[PDB]
């Protein structure tokens, strides 16, 4: 809400479209005052003087040149118009994918991880609301692939295996949150020869104290 | 000898000092003066500090109003080491939840000539 | 479009004013284009907040990246691949055709790919979302595996085989852009398409278009101004038609060309700074990780997928 109402710079994709539309205009209305080599660019002034032998000279000129000034706005229409029409394409599969879904797409729904998005109108034109996930306050921790325990190679499950620099912990990837090694939060896979980088450390068993 | 002559300016809204690029030319064939791959420019100074470009001249030079008009190589952003090695991880403790805006055309003004 | 179409006579110019202001739109075309080129260019390659580097010990668990990674004894900082692509792709200006240098340098945009690859090196699919975060290589690795439905275990029971075949099928890359002439046939065309628009542009200044003769000068030096007027809108006629055929084109070309960098940009965004579920967005197979190198005019992606192989039959059932 801020933001907006401080800079005048904010809608320039926008603005930008409509002051190349109204340049095009003025240029092609413009090209009216051009004689193009006739007598006078103004047809009533050729008409007033002229029998229609010696008018009909002067008129195909200016013809020629109006008409070629027509075909070059046109052209670049139909030019600006599928550029319009690229980015009308672009904003309906925001629209749908971030709008109307959560989008795995890196950098497509706003920086961050997307979580959702808001669409508000603006001037032939939309703009969207990206909410988006930022991980902050990073912190460093010793890590290993594996934990070996009872002759065997443990992986986490969801997690990463990370040590607080004396004890080791499983916590999920994004956020730090360390729990307890047990046989809940990892998996088995062989033995502890194959795998670099290997440490030693307990694996906890619910049921043991239990049973 | 030919070629275009560019001006080089802040807004008159914040300043009415100009700056002139004489395209593909030595500064010696013109008539704060620094020859580069765009042409010789005229009116800015030439410093070996780096910043963010402001007003793009060409092959890597910029010039910003800093007062002076000042040209000058664009950094390409802050140099960050990584602290990587075979046995560190780094993990968020925290988050923040960021709000952006993105702004995209949709249409124009229907236009009818007869 | 003055100088084309006059050169230096103001009795052409003169009469070019009674077409009032196609010249003006002309230049500003053209201008338009090349704004764009810049814009193009920084919307592919300038998507990294800051300029990271790799650690002065290249340990990555068997993983060797000295191929696409930035060769300290060559002047330029390219890599050995980014070398070879490289190394694989006057009198227009005389007639008012000149070419306008590159915001980014070919040693800039160099520098944005090595802190894109560093980047991923280094901390993975990280620095793309915020702060980059280091991790382990094949830890890295492990995590990618797990995107595409394979166990972490796999990775590392077979990271000496992995990294082998990873190795291998890097130096294979170095081979075959040593000796394939037709490799980057893409970015060719373009150098050429652009070449022979601009030549049949020149060539265009030969023709009468009705006239006694194709040289302004030759007329100016034997026709008073009335029997010369004629003489000279005849090749306003035609140097104006061809120079608008000229634009056209080439801002219908540019639009090609702003596609082709609207989809590289995103698969920097996501084959580059993460990994893509969609298929044969990023490569044949299921999608690991890609690295940029740059090229002349454009970009190189390396798509790093796993190909399933050595497939067995069984039997099988929907439930015990
Ligand atoms: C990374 O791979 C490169 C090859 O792509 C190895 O560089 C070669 O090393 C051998 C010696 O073992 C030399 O005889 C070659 O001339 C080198 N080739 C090149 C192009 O430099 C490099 O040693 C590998 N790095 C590591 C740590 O294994
Ligand atoms: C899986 O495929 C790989 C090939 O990529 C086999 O590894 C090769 O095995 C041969 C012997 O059969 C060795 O001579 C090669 O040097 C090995 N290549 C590499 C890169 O190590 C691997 O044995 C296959 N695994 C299974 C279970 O069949
Ligand atoms: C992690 O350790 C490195 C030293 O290897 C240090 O420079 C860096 O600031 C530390 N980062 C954090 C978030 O603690
Ligand atoms: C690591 O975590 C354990 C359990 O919370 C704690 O007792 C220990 O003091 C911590 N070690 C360090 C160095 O903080
Ligand atoms: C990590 O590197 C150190 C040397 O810097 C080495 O002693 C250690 O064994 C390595 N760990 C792994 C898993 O390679
Ligand atoms: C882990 O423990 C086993 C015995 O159970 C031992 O042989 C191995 O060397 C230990 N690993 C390390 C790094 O101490
Ligand atoms: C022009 O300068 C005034 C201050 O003198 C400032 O308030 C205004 O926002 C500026 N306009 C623009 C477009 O920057
Ligand atoms: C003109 O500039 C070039 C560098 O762009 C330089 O090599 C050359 O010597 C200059 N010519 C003169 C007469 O200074
Ligand atoms: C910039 O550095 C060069 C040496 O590389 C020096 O000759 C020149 O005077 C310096 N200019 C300024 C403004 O510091
Ligand atoms: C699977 O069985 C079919 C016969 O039904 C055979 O033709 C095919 O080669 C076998 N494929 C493999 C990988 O064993």
């Amino acid at each position: 809400q801020d933001s907006l109402s401080s800079t005048p710079s904010a809608l320039g994709k926008l603005q930008d479209v409509v002051n190349q539309n109204a340049q095009a205009l003025n240029t092609l209305v413009k090209q009216l005052s051009s004689n193009f080599g006739a007598i006078s660019s103004v047809l009533n002034d050729i008409l007033s003087r002229l029998d229609p032998p010696e008018a009909e000279v002067q008129i195909d000129r200016l013809i020629t040149g109006r008409l070629q000034s027509l075909q070059t706005y046109v052209t670049q229409q139909l030019i600006r118009a599928a550029e319009i029409r690229a980015s009308a394409n672009l904003a309906a599969t925001k629209m749908s994918e971030c709008v109307l879904g959560q989008s795995k797409r890196v950098d497509f729904c706003g920086k961050g991880y997307h979580l959702m998005s808001f669409p508000q109108s603006a001037p032939h034109g939309v703009v969207f609301l990206h909410v988006t996930y930022v991980p902050a306050q990073e912190k460093n921790f010793t890590t290993a692939p594996a934990i070996c325990h009872d002759g065997k190679a443990h992986f986490p499950r969801e997690g990463v295996f990370v040590s607080n620099g004396t004890h080791w912990f499983v916590t999920q990837r994004n956020f730090y949150e360390p729990q307890i090694i047990t046989t809940d939060n990892t998996f088995v896979s062989g033995n502890c020869d194959v795998v670099i980088g290997i440490v030693n450390n307990t694996v906890y068993d619910p049921l043991q104290p239990e049973l | 000898s030919f070629g275009g002559v560019s001006v080089i300016t802040p807004g008159t809204n914040t300043s009415n000092q100009v700056a002139v690029l004489y395209q593909d030319v030595n500064c010696t064939e013109v008539p704060n003066v620094f020859q580069t791959r765009a042409g010789c420019l005229i009116g800015a100074e030439h410093v070996n500090n780096s910043y963010e470009c402001d007003i793009p001249i060409g092959a890597g030079i910029c010039a910003s109003y800093q007062q002076s008009i000042i040209a000058y190589t664009m950094s390409l952003g802050a140099e960050n080491s990584v602290a990587y090695s075979n046995n560190s991880i780094a993990i968020p403790t925290n988050f923040t939840i960021s709000v952006t805006t993105e702004i995209l055309p949709v249409s124009m003004t229907k236009t009818s000539v007869d | 479009c003055t100088m084309y179409i006059c050169g230096d006579s103001t009795e052409c110019s003169n009469l070019l004013l009674q077409y009032g202001s196609f010249c003006t739109q002309l230049n500003r075309a053209l201008t338009g284009i090349a704004v764009e080129q810049d814009k193009n260019t920084q919307e592919v390659f300038a998507q990294v907040k800051q300029i990271y580097k790799t650690p002065p010990i290249k340990d990555f668990g068997g993983f060797n990246f000295s191929q696409i990674l930035p060769d300290p004894s060559k002047p330029s900082k390219r890599s050995p691949i980014e070398d070879l692509l490289f190394n694989k792709v006057c009198a227009q200006k005389f007639n008012g055709l000149t070419v306008l240098p590159p915001l980014l340098t070919d040693e800039m945009i160099a520098q944005y790919t090595s802190a894109l690859l560093a980047g991923t090196i280094t901390s993975g699919w990280t620095f793309g979302a915020g702060p980059a975060l280091q991790i382990p290589f094949p830890m890295q690795m492990a995590y990618r595996f797990n995107g595409i439905g394979v166990t972490q275990n796999v990775l590392y029971e077979n990271q000496k085989l992995i990294a082998n075949q990873f190795n291998s099928a890097i130096g294979k890359i170095q081979d075959s852009l040593s000796s394939t002439p037709s490799a980057l046939g893409k970015l060719q065309d373009v150098v050429n398409q652009n070449a022979q628009a601009l030549n049949t542009l020149v060539k265009q200044l030969s023709s009468n278009f009705g006239a006694i003769s194709s040289v302004l000068n030759d007329i100016l030096s034997r026709l008073d101004p009335p029997e010369a007027e004629v003489q000279i809108d005849r090749l306003i006629t035609g140097r104006l038609q061809s120079l608008q055929t000229y634009v056209t084109q080439q801002l219908i070309r540019a639009a090609e060309i702003r596609a082709s960098a609207n989809l590289a940009a995103t698969k920097m965004s996501e084959c580059v700074l993460g990994q893509s579920k969609r298929v044969d967005f990023c490569g044949k197979g299921y999608h690991l990780m890609s690295f940029p190198q740059s090229a002349p005019h454009g970009v190189v992606f390396l798509h790093v997928t796993y190909v399933p192989a050595q497939e067995k039959n069984f039997t099988t059932a929907p439930a015990i």
